[PDB]
């Protein structure tokens, strides 16, 4: 089923999502779930928090032709390197907008897969980019909050308009 | 629609950059890219629609 994006400045953004302690078929229907929601937006990576699920759980899919969907549950990142690479991101809970953002573009990730089992990956370019942005909106964090205060409301105010015409 | 086309060629040409080995097909993905961005900040929906076009021939070569 699609389910519904939260949109920046929605405050349930900034939950801080609890680890998910059992892999379980609800989990399985939530991620198939949020695979479709995130293939029609469409984008490649989504996060429960971005759905209203607080729970740490990312999928992703970087392939041309949707043949390697990915999850990330419990996911954590450390960088294996101090070199920053920008890269201009946009979010599907900041609609519309596409900035710059330095992040390391070299991590390894830590994680269970979708059958609950722990896997560690070094990723580079762009998965390294989405998981960190994936992990931040399961710490309540979104990539706004790396802009400046003048950028970040004019975002704000700008979403906060077309919401208030949405209602 | 507009929104979903914008979208889908951001995510085209960025994959593209990433699994290119030629930096010259990770400069013209970039460049895409760049123009997409600048039209897409104006709400200039006739370029968009143009570059998304565009986008999808050179990813075609
Ligand atoms: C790069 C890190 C982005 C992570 C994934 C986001 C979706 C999201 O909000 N995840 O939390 C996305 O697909 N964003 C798209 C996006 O910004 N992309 C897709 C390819 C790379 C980048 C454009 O430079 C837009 C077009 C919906
Ligand atoms: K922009
Ligand atoms: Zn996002």
């Amino acid at each position: 089923a699609i389910l519904n994006i939260l949109e920046f400045p929605d405050p349930r953004l900034r939950t801080i999502a609890k680890p998910v302690e059992v892999v379980d078929d609800a989990v399985r229907q939530l991620i198939d779930d949020m695979f479709e929601t995130m293939y029609e937006a469409p984008g490649i990576g989504l996060a429960a928090t971005q759905v209203n699920v607080h729970k740490r759980i990312v999928v992703m899919d970087l392939s041309e032709d949707k043949s390697e969907p990915r999850v990330f549950i419990n996911p954590e990142f450390e960088p294996l390197t101090e070199d920053m690479d920008q890269y201009q991101e946009g979010c599907l809970s900041v609609p519309g907008f596409y900035e710059n953002v330095d992040r390391p573009q070299k991590v390894r990730i830590k994680a269970l897969d979708r059958d609950g089992n722990p896997f560690e990956e070094v990723a580079e370019g762009l998965l390294a980019v989405c998981i960190q942005h994936e992990c931040d909106h399961l710490n309540g964090k979104l990539f706004v909050d790396y802009l400046s205060t003048l950028k970040r409301d004019r975002i704000r105010k700008k979403l906060e308009k077309q919401h208030r015409q949405q209602a | 629609d507009y929104i979903r086309e914008l979208r889908a060629a951001l995510i085209l040409l960025a994959l593209k950059k990433q699994h290119a080995e030629d930096p010259d097909a990770q400069r013209v993905a970039d460049e895409l890219m760049k123009k997409l961005f600048d039209a897409a900040h104006r709400n200039d929906k006739d370029k968009v629609k143009k570059v998304v076009e565009e986008a999808k021939k050179v990813v075609s070569t």
